[PDB]
C-alpha cells in the first residue's frame, strides 16, 4: 500500500511539476503555446505523457527516449523524455529514503564456504536497479568483491578466493536505479579472520639497515602484512651466512665479516 | 634527542648554459629561493654539511622548469565560500570581497561581473560580482545540475540537468533555456570555432554537433572525473578514477595514449581538472582539498605538488584565470529573421506542393539550418530541413488555413521564430 | 533451494579468436505432483558495473543459458530472475557476480572411456553421454577440442580419428604394442610409442601428420627411438615449448621414472630434473608461458611440476591429493583449465584450480571409468602464424654438391620473426630445371638428394608453399625464390 | 535540365520517369552518384609475393 502512495505521490509531483514550467523552456520549432489548449505541440501534452510513461518504461526495461518516441516531434521528444527521468529518478530517491532505516539498522551476519546472511530481501524492480555490490574491507577503503552468488533472500556465498590468515569485514552496497549518487551501504559484519594455509605471499620490509663498524652490520624489520599464517621464523641470508630468528626478534646484528667493502642482505619469512 | 644540526647545500644547475650555481648554511629544510630567469628548465640536487665541513652526498635531479613570466593569478575557493586571489606559488593573498555558498565549484564567468558556479549539493547559482542588485536572469538557484560553461561566441550558458538527463542551454541576459538532445552527460565544454558541444559521461566521452554525422566518441570506460578542451593545440585530457589509480588520458579532436597514472587512496574532485595554459600544464585539486597536483604536459613523469593556504584551508575549487578579458557576444553567429512576406506556398505542378522563403542568413557566413511546424488544423508536421524549402506530403485539399512557423539555427545559437498564416491553393485531383 | 550455476567456458577454434561464455545453469524450483510441468521465464540481465552487456528472455523448464562474448580479467553480474510463464508468478531470483580469469576456470566435463564407448560426463548436472561407440575397447585416448576430435588406440592395435558427425576412421594400423599416445595440436601430428621385441628392449617414438590424412590408411614414421633397455610411459607433447615429454623408464624397474624428452623442432635430446623417481606423469595446465606437469613421485606424492623453472611449485590442491592414496593419483588422472579429475572408491573427484577445493563428487557403476580425458585449453597461435606467410624468402638453403647429386635440405617455416612456432602442414611442391626433370610433392623436414644430374651444369629449382590452412581457406598459394644450384 | 526543371530519363525502361521543378538559380552544376565500381580485395591491397 506504501509502494502506491510512492507511485501516486510522484506521478502527482510530475503532473504538478509540468503545469509549472511550462512557459520555462524556449521548444526548438518556437511553440509558446497558452495555459489551456491541451494540444500535441504543446509542453504540457508531451509532458503528461511524460509523466504517462514513466511507470511502464521501469517495470518492463525500457528507456526514457523509447517509452517518448512519437512521429511527430524526431527524434528525440525532449518534455516527455525529461518528465520520465526526472519521474523515475524521484522514484528511486523515495524508495532509496523508504529502506534507509532498515539498510542501515540491519546488520549482516557471517557464518561458515563462507555464507552472508543479511535480513533483507530483493527489490521488486529487481532488474530494473544496479547490481548490488557486496564489498570488503581488510581489518588492519571498500574494495568491491568480485565472486559471489545470493538469491533472493541475500542468503550469499562467496566464491572468491581470499587471503588466508587475513581478517576481513563485510557489507552490502544498494545502488537504486542508474544514480550514482543514490546508494546505500549496510553495516559492516563482526569481523571473520581466514584459516591459516600455504606460503607467505609479501616479504618483510626492513626498516634500517646499515652497519655498526667494519666488523658488524645491524638491520631492523617488521612482519609484512600477508603473512598467511602463524610467524615463526625470519631467515637472514648475508651475502655466505644463514641464521634463523624467532618471531619475537625483529632485530638481529652480524659478526665477523670483512672491513670495508659491499655486501647484500636476503631476508626471508617462514 | 639525538642532534643533528646540519647546514644544507642547494645547488641550481642551468641547463641552458651549463652553469652550477650553489648557496650555503641555510639552517632548515624550507628554503624559499628568489630571481630565477622565467621560461627556464633547471636541474636541483641536495646534500648536507655538518659541523665539521664533509658534506653529504648529491640525490638525483629533479626535473624543474619554472612558470612562464606574467600577472599569472589563481583563484581559490574554499569549501566555505572564500574566494582568495593568489599567484602561482601560493603567495600575495588578496581577500575578495565576494561571499560564495557553502561547498562552491568552478565559476564560469559570463561577462566581467556575471559569473555561474555549481555547489556541492548539485546547485547552480548566480554571482553578480561587481553591482550585486541586478544581473542575474533566473531567480533562484536551480536544483540538479551536473557542471556549467559558457560559450563566448554564441552568448549561451550550457548545464548538465542530471535529473532531466539533458544539457540546458539558457541565455544569459533573458534566461531563456532551450532542452538539447545531449543524454546523462555530467561535463561540458564547447568548441566556438565550430560549436561542437564536448561531453562525457560517467562510461564515454564524446562529441555533439549540428548534424548526426559530427558525433565522434573518444573513450569508453572507473568513471571520467573531469575532462577540459583544448582548442588551440587540438586536443582533448580527461581523468579517470578508477579502483585507486588516478589516470590522465590524451586523444586529439580528430592517438589515445596515457600520460600518468597516480596510485593512492587519495583522489580528484570531480570538475577540478584545468588546463594551465602558459606552460600547457594540467592541474587538479584533490578530494581533502589541502593539495593541488599539477602535470606538464612536456614531462609526464614530474607531477608538481602545490599547497593549499591556510586561510581557505580546506579548498574545492581552484582556477587559473585568464589575462585576457573574455571577448563579448559575436553577432556573426545570430540567424537573421525569416521575412515573413517571403514565406510563399507556391506549388509546382503534380504532387509537388511546397513552402519557400527568403534564406536565412549570418553576419559570418555560417550554415543556417532550419526547423519548420506545421497546423493543418489539429494535423501536425515537423521537419528539420537544411534549405529554405519544405515540401507538403499530407495536403488535406478543403482550402485550409496553415500555420507555418521557421525557426533558423546555427551551430552556436537560434534566431528568432517566424509565424505565418498563408491559405491553402485549391486541389483539384486526389489519387 | 538450488542454486544458480555458472561457468566461464573458453573455447578455441584455430583459425578463429579465442570465445569466452558463461555457461548459466539453474535448476527448477520444488513443484507439487498435483501440477504439471511449469514453463519458467528466465530474465537474465548481465551488467558490466553500471553498464547492460546482454539481457535475455528465455522460456525453459530449467535453466540452461550461453551468454557469449565475456572478456577476460573482467567483473561481471548476472542478475537472473525467475518467473512462472503463464501465471506470472515470482519463483525465484538470484544474483551472481563472476570475475571471468579463463585460465583457472572451465566446465566440469570429462571424457571416459569404457570397453563399450567414449562419452562425456557432465559433472555439475550429472549426465552422461555416448560421443562414439567403438567396436573394441579403448587402451589410450587424446584429443583436438578445437576441432572436437577423438584420436584413440583400440585393442586391436589402430588408431582412429572422429570428428561429429562422421564415422570413425582408420588412420593406421599397428604391428607393435603401444605404450603412450599423444598429440601436438597446433601442427596436427599424432605422436605414440611401440613396442619393441629385441631382447634389449626400447620403445619407438612414432609420428603422424593430420594434414596427409585424405581418406585412407596412412603409416607412422620413426623419428626417436630409446636407449636399449629402457622403456616408456605418458607421453605429453608440449607444443609452446615444442617439447615431447614422456616418463622413462627401466624395463625391471618400473619406479625408476625419470623425466626426457626431445625438442619438436631440432630432435635434440631434453632432460627434465626431478628430485624423486617418478610412476606417472600427466599433463597439465597447458598455457604458454606456465607449462604443468601432474607428477607422481614413487612415495604415491603429487608434485605440480614446472616445465620452465625445471622445480616443484606449491601448491593448496597437493596436499589434499596426496590423501587419496597412491592407487587414486597413478590411477586415473585428468585436469582441464579449471578442474582436476580423480577416481576414488568408484566415483570421479574434481579439485578446483581457483578455489583449491574440493568441488564435485560423481558417483559411478564399477565398469564405467576405464580412462579419464579432460578438455584442457589447447591455446591455438593467431592467426598470421597459423597461415601461409607474406614474404617468400631464402628458405632452401643450397647444400655443398658432388657431381652426381645435391642434397637439397627443405626446412620448417616460421612465418615472421614474431610467430615462434611452426606453420602446420607444410607441403613443398617442387620442380628442377636445367640452368620438367622431376615432380615432387614432398613435406617440412625431410631432405631430397636429386640423383642423376649431370656434371659440371647449372641446375635450377622453383618452388610453391602449401600449407594446410591455406588449402582450407581457400587462399592463394606462395610461390618461393626460385634458386639456381650449381653442381660441380 | 530544360526550362528549370530536371528531367530524369531511365535507362532500363527507356523512358522520362521523373520531372521535378525548380527555383531559377537552385542548378548550376549537375553530377550524379554513377556507380565506381572497385577492384577485389586482392587487387587494392598489398601483393602477397
Ligand atoms: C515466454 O512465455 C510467455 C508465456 O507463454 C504462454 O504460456 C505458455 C504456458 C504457453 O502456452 C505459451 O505458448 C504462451 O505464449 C510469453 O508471453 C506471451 O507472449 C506472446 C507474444 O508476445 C503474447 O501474445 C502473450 O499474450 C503472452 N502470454 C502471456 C500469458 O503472458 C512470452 O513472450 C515468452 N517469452 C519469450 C522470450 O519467448
Ligand atoms: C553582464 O551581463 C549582465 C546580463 O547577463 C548584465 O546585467 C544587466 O544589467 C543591467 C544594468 O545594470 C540591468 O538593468 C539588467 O537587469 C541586468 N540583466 C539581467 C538579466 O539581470 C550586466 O550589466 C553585465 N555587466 C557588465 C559589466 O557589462
Ligand atoms: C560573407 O558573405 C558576404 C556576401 O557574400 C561577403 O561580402 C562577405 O565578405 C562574407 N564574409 C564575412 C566575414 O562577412
Ligand atoms: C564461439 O566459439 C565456438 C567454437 O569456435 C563456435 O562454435 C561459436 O559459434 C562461437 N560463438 C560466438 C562467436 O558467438
Ligand atoms: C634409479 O635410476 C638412476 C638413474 O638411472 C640411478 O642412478 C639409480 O641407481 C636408480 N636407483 C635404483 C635403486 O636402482
Ligand atoms: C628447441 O629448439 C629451438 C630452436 O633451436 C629453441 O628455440 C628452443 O629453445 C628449444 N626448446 C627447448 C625447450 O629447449
Ligand atoms: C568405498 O566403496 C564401497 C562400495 O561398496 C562403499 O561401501 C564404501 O563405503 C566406500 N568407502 C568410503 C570411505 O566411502
Ligand atoms: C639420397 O642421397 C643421400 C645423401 O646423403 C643418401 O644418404 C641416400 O641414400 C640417398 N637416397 C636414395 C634413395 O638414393
Ligand atoms: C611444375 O611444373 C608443372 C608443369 O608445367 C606445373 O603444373 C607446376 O605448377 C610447376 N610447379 C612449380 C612449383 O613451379
Ligand atoms: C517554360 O518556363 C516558363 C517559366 O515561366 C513557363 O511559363 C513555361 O510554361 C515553360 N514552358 C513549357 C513548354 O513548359
Amino acid at each position: 500500500v506504501d509502494e502506491r502512495m510512492v507511485l501516486e505521490r510522484v506521478t502527482r509531483d510530475c503532473v504538478q511539476r509540468c503545469i509549472v514550467e511550462e512557459d520555462l523552456f524556449l521548444d526548438e520549432f518556437g511553440i509558446q503555446c497558452e495555459k489551456a489548449d491541451n494540444g500535441e505541440k504543446c509542453y504540457k501534452t508531451r509532458c503528461t505523457k511524460g509523466c504517462a510513461q514513466w511507470y511502464r518504461a521501469l517495470k518492463e526495461l525500457e528507456s526514457c527516449q523509447e517509452a517518448c518516441l512519437s512521429l511527430q516531434f524526431y527524434p528525440y521528444d525532449m518534455p516527455c523524455i525529461g518528465a520520465c527521468e526526472m519521474a523515475q529518478r524521484d522514484y528511486w530517491h523515495l524508495q532509496r529514503l523508504a529502506i534507509s532505516h532498515l539498510v542501515e539498522r540491519t546488520q549482516p551476519q557471517l557464518e561458515r564456504p563462507l555464507t552472508i546472511r543479511w535480513a533483507m530481501h530483493f527489490p521488486e524492480h529487481y532488474l530494473a536497479s544496479r547490481p548490488f555490490n557486496i564489498q570488503y574491507q581488510f581489518v588492519d577503503a571498500w574494495f568491491n568483491l568480485a565472486d559471489y552468488d545470493c538469491d533472493e533472500y541475500y542468503v550469499c556465498e562467496i566464491l572468491e578466493a581470499l587471503i588466508p590468515y587475513t581478517q576481513y569485514r563485510f557489507r552490502f552496497e544498494l545502488p537504486f536505479g542508474e544514480n550514482r549518487d543514490e546508494v546505500l551501504y549496510s553495516p559492516a559484519t563482526p569481523a571473520y579472520q581466514t584459516p591459516p594455509e600455504g606460503a607467505p605471499i609479501s616479504a618483510p620490509v626492513i626498516e634500517h639497515l646499515m652497519g655498526l663498524d667494519d666488523s658488524h652490520l645491524a638491520v631492523h624489520w617488521h612482519p609484512g602484512r600477508f603473512t598467511n599464517g602463524p610467524i615463526e621464523g625470519y631467515r637472514l641470508r648475508l651475502s655466505t651466512s644463514e641464521q634463523l630468528v624467532p618471531a619475537g626478534r625483529g632485530s638481529y646484528i652480524f659478526s665477523q665479516l670483512q672491513a670495508g667493502t659491499n655486501y647484500t642482505l636476503a631476508l626471508s619469512m617462514i | 634527542d639525538a642532534a643533528r644540526s646540519w647546514s644544507y647545500e642547494l645547488e641550481v644547475l642551468d641547463v641552458a648554459s651549463q652553469s652550477a650555481f650553489s648557496i650555503r648554511n641555510i639552517r632548515g629544510p624550507i628554503f624559499g629561493l628568489q630571481r630565477l630567469q622565467p621560461d627556464n628548465l633547471y636541474q636541483l640536487r641536495v646534500r648536507a654539511i655538518n659541523v665539521d665541513g664533509e658534506p653529504g652526498e648529491w640525490t638525483e635531479p629533479l626535473a624543474a622548469r619554472t612558470w612562464p613570466l606574467g600577472p599569472h593569478r589563481l583563484r581559490w575557493a574554499s569549501r566555505q565560500g572564500s574566494v582568495i586571489h593568489t599567484n602561482e606559488l601560493g603567495e600575495g593573498l588578496e581577500v575578495q570581497q565576494e561571499q560564495l555558498e557553502r561547498l562552491p565549484g568552478p565559476m564560469t564567468m559570463v561577462n566581467e561581473s556575471v559569473g555561474y558556479y555549481v555547489t556541492g549539493d548539485g546547485l547552480l547559482h548566480c554571482i553578480n560580482l561587481v553591482h550585486s542588485q541586478w544581473g542575474c536572469p533566473i531567480s533562484e538557484p536551480l536544483q540538479h545540475v551536473g557542471s556549467v560553461t559558457y560559450d563566448w561566441r554564441g552568448g549561451r550558458v550550457y548545464w548538465t540537468d542530471l535529473a532531466r538527463n539533458c544539457v540546458v542551454r539558457m541565455d544569459p541576459w533573458s534566461g531563456s533555456r532551450e532542452l538539447l538532445p545531449v543524454f546523462e552527460a555530467n561535463f561540458l565544454a564547447l568548441d566556438p570555432r565550430q560549436g561542437h558541444l564536448y561531453y562525457a559521461t560517467s562510461s564515454q566521452l564524446s562529441r555533439h554537433g549540428s548534424t548526426p554525422d559530427e558525433a565522434v566518441t573518444y573513450y569508453r570506460v572507473g568513471s571520467i572525473a573531469s575532462f577540459v578542451l583544448d582548442t588551440q593545440q587540438d586536443q582533448l585530457f580527461w581523468l579517470v578514477k578508477g579502483s585507486g589509480a588516478l589516470r590522465l588520458y590524451r586523444a586529439p579532436l580528430t592517438s589515445l595514449q596515457m600520460i600518468q597514472q597516480i596510485k593512492g587512496v587519495f583522489q580528484a574532485v570531480p570538475d577540478s581538472l584545468q588546463l594551465l595554459r602558459p606552460l600547457g600544464a594540467l592541474l587538479w585539486l584533490e578530494r581533502s582539498g589541502r593539495r593541488a597536483r599539477l602535470v606538464r604536459l612536456a614531462a609526464p613523469l614530474d607531477v608538481m605538488e602545490l599547497p593549499t593556504p591556510d586561510q581557505a584551508s580546506p579548498a574545492s575549487a581552484l582556477q587559473l584565470l585568464d589575462p585576457q578579458p573574455l571577448p563579448p557576444r559575436d553577432e556573426g553567429v545570430i540567424p537573421m529573421t525569416v521575412l515573413p512576406d517571403s514565406v510563399r506556398l507556391d506549388d509546382g505542378h503534380w504532387d509537388d506542393f511546397h513552402v519557400r522563403w527568403q534564406p536565412s542568413t549570418s553576419g559570418g557566413n555560417h550554415s543556417v539550418s532550419y526547423r519548420l511546424l506545421l497546423e493543418f488544423g489539429q494535423r501536425l508536421q515537423t521537419l528539420d530541413l537544411s534549405t529554405p524549402f519544405a515540401r507538403l506530403t499530407q495536403l488535406p485539399q478543403a482550402q485550409l488555413q496553415l500555420k507555418i512557423s521557421i525557426t533558423p539555427r546555427t551551430a552556436w545559437r537560434s534566431g528568432d521564430t517566424t509565424r505565418v498564416q498563408l491559405t491553402t491553393p485549391p486541389v483539384a485531383p486526389s489519387q | 533451494p538450488r542454486r544458480l550455476r555458472v561457468f566461464v567456458e573458453r573455447l578455441a577454434t584455430a583459425l578463429q579468436e579465442a570465445n569466452v561464455s558463461a555457461v548459466l545453469r539453474w535448476d527448477a524450483p520444488e513443484q507439487g505432483q498435483e501440477a504439471p510441468m511449469q514453463a519458467l521465464e528466465y530474465h537474465i540481465s548481465c551488467w558490466v558495473g553500471s553498464e547492460l552487456h546482454e539481457e535475455l528472455r528465455l522460456n525453459q523448464s530449467a535453466l540452461e543459458a550461453r551468454v557469449e562474448h565475456l572478456q577476460p580479467d573482467q567483473t561481471y553480474h548476472f542478475q537472473v530472475e525467475a518467473r512462472v510463464a503463464a501465471t506470472g508468478a515470482a519463483a525465484g531470483a538470484a544474483s551472481h557476480a563472476l570475475h571471468v580469469a579463463p585460465e583457472v576456470q572451465a566446465v566440469p566435463r570429462v571424457l571416459y572411456a569404457n570397453a563399450e564407448f567414449i562419452g562425456e560426463l557432465d559433472l555439475d548436472t550429472r549426465n552422461r553421454r555416448r560421443l562414439v561407440h567403438t567396436a573394441s575397447p579403448v587402451e589410450h585416448l587424446v584429443g583436438i577440442e578445437g576441432e572436437q576430435r577423438l584420436l584413440w588406440v583400440n585393442e586391436h592395435v589402430e588408431l582412429l580419428t572422429h570428428v561429429p558427425g562422421s564415422a570413425p576412421a582408420k588412420l593406421a594400423r599397428m604391428r607393435a604394442e603401444v605404450l603412450a599416445l599423444a598429440v601436438d595440436w597446433i601442427q596436427r601430428i599424432v605422436y605414440w610409442a611401440e613396442l619393441d621385441a629385441t631382447a634389449p628392449q626400447a620403445a619407438i617414438i612414432y609420428r603422424l601428420d593430420l594434414c596427409n590424412f585424405e581418406g585412407k590408411i596412412l603409416q607412422g614414421e620413426r623419428v626417436w627411438s630409446t636407449p636399449r633397455g629402457r622403456l616408456l610411459k605418458d607421453l605429453v607433447a608440449l607444443p609452446q615449448a615444442q617439447s615431447l615429454i614422456w616418463l622413462e623408464y627401466e624395463q625391471g624397474s618400473p619406479r625408476n621414472g625419470s623425466l626426457r624428452g626431445r625438442n619438436l623442432t631440432d630432435g635434440s635430446e631434453l632432460e627434465w630434473a626431478t628430485v624423486q623417481p617418478l610412476i606417472r606423469l600427466h599433463a597439465g595446465s597447458l598455457e604458454p608461458g606456465s607449462e604443468t606437469l601432474n607428477l607422481v613421485d614413487n612415495q604415491g606424492k603429487l608434485c605440480v611440476y614446472d616445465v620452465a623453472r625445471q622445480l616443484c611449485t606449491a601448491s593448496a590442491l597437493r596436499a589434499q591429493l596426496n590423501l587419496l592414496g597412491e592407487d587414486s593419483i597413478a590411477g586415473q588422472l585428468a585436469q582441464d583449465s579449471g578442474y582436476l579429475y580423480a577416481v576414488k572408491n568408484w566415483s570421479i573427484r574434481a579439485y578446483g584450480r581457483r578455489r583449491q577445493q574440493l568441488e564435485y563428487t560423481v558417483e559411478l557403476e564399477p565398469e564405467e571409468v576405464r580412462l579419464l580425458q579432460a578438455h584442457n585449453y589447447q591455446a591455438y597461435p593467431p592467426k598470421n602464424c597459423l597461415l601461409l606467410p607474406s614474404s617468400g624468402g631464402s628458405l632452401l638453403k643450397a647444400t655443398d654438391c658432388e657431381e652426381q647429386r645435391c642434397l637439397l635440405n627443405l626446412p620448417m617455416i616460421t612465418a615472421s620473426e614474431d610467430c615462434p612456432l611452426p606453420i602446420p602442414g607444410v607441403r613443398y611442391q617442387l620442380n628442377l630445371t636445367l640452368a620438367p626433370l622431376g615432380q615432387w610433392l614432398l613435406g617440412a623436414g625431410e631432405s631430397l638428394n636429386l640423383t642423376d644430374l649431370l656434371p659440371f651444369t647449372r641446375y635450377r629449382v622453383s618452388g610453391i608453399l602449401s600449407s594446410f590452412y591455406q588449402k582450407k581457406l581457400a587462399l592463394p598459394t606462395l610461390v618461393l625464390a626460385p634458386l639456381e644450384l650449381l653442381t660441380a
